């Protein structure tokens, strides 16, 4: 029930190979919607899931016109900040954006976010009370004061307090047959030996939406969290995701070894284990 | 939808 | 400079069957700067025509790509990933693993 939706920007520049590329992604939880890349042959902002494509050709040029600004924005930004940290201009460097809003089960704006980092570094963030910055560095006090001038905080506010949350209601409800879809996951336990003294237990989770999920092993009821090779959750290439936690244990004491999953799609959590 | 507004940092 | 070397994953969309098509998949994440190279092998060659998702980041800042295209697995047919990053001396290679 509780969702967000989130802008990603990466501003890159490559001395000598051109202007600063600038690419923005938009989501809506674990589902991308739309990419603008200032490198496409025709920069403009395109439709990446289905429901997203009913908007008219309005809402397609307010958002192209939008990042074609901050195209130009971020390549200033980008020669500032290397000002600000005395850097030469043979380097390539990063400005990384990403905000959007959290909306609650009932549909009520829980929080807002807006965070910056320059080089893979927090650099500035807004707080939690959307009225105030935190800069990590001299150099960000700088943006903060240009920022402030600017009434960034304030108007900002405004976005994630209105629509932000708005266009999020409107996707959610528009894409509602995914993006309101729990889709459980699928498991199964596998055996392999590895040695005639031990075995790889491996449980499964394949085909679940959205990506959040808890896999564990137990051995007698107890957690194995050192003993658990426990691997990044990783997208199936058709929305759904996929995810493995593996135990060796002793010779045959497999059944002391239970894997437990949690996950939104799922009507009850899940005691696996093998079963030979 | 994107936020409207651009700063220069 | 803070560098940050990618984890890679090499899998299977579906559960692999032999004789049957399916996508390849090479999930390169965690890594930064954002520049990478990424290619997916038949037999030690590089496939043509492979796709790749839009450049996005994690809550950390890390970079992340799903680099994918259909393949019809095999029993003797090896497949695998081969990921260049500033971070690597020279390139990893992933071998695809059913069981992975």
């Amino acid at each position: 029930g509780s969702h967000s939706m989130r802008y990603f920007y990466t501003a890159m520049s490559r001395p000598g190979r051109g202007e600063p590329r600038f690419i923005a992604v938009g989501y809506v939880d674990d589902t991308q919607f739309v990419r603008f890349d200032s490198d496409a042959a025709s920069p403009r902002t395109e439709p990446r899931a289905p429901w997203i494509e009913q908007e008219g050709p309005e809402y397609w040029d307010r958002n192209t016109q939008i990042f074609k600004t901050n195209t130009q924005t971020y390549r200033e930004s980008l020669r500032n900040l290397r000002g600000y940290y005395n850097q030469s201009e043979a380097g390539s460097h990063i400005i990384q954006r990403m905000y959007g809003c959290d909306l609650g089960p009932d549909g009520r704006l829980l929080r807002g976010h807006d965070q910056s980092a320059y080089d893979g570094k927090d650099y500035i963030a807004l707080n939690e009370d959307l009225s105030s910055w935190t800069a990590a560095d001299t150099a960000a006090q700088i943006t903060q004061r240009k920022w402030e001038a600017a009434r960034v905080a304030e108007q900002l506010r405004a976005y994630l307090e209105g629509l932000c949350v708005e266009w999020l209601r409107r996707y959610l409800e528009n894409g509602k047959e995914t993006l309101q879809r729990a889709d459980p996951p699928k498991t199964h336990v596998t055996h392999h030996p590895v040695s005639d003294h031990e075995a790889t237990l491996r449980c499964w989770a394949l085909g679940f939406y959205p990506a959040e999920i808890t896999l564990t092993w137990q051995r007698d009821g107890e957690d194995q969290t050192q003993d658990t090779e426990l691997v990044e959750t990783r997208p199936a290439g058709d929305r759904t995701f996929q995810k493995w936690a593996a135990v060796v244990v002793p010779s045959g004491e497999e059944q002391r070894y239970t894997c437990h999953v949690q996950h939104e799609g799922l009507p009850k959590p899940l005691t696996l284990r093998w079963e030979p | 939808l994107p936020f409207d507004k651009t700063t220069i940092m | 400079m803070i560098q940050r070397t990618p984890k890679i994953q090499v899998y299977s969309r579906h559960p692999a069957e032999n004789g049957k098509s399916n996508f390849l998949n090479c999930y390169v994440s965690g890594f930064h700067p954002s520049d990478i190279e990424v290619d997916l092998l038949k037999n030690g060659e590089r496939i043509e025509k492979v796709e790749h998702s839009d450049l996005s980041f994690s809550k950390d800042w890390s970079f992340y790509l799903l680099y994918y295209t259909e393949f019809t697995p095999t029993e003797k047919d090896e497949y695998a990933c081969r990921v260049n990053h500033v971070t690597l001396s020279q390139p990893k290679i992933v071998k695809w693993d059913r069981d992975m």
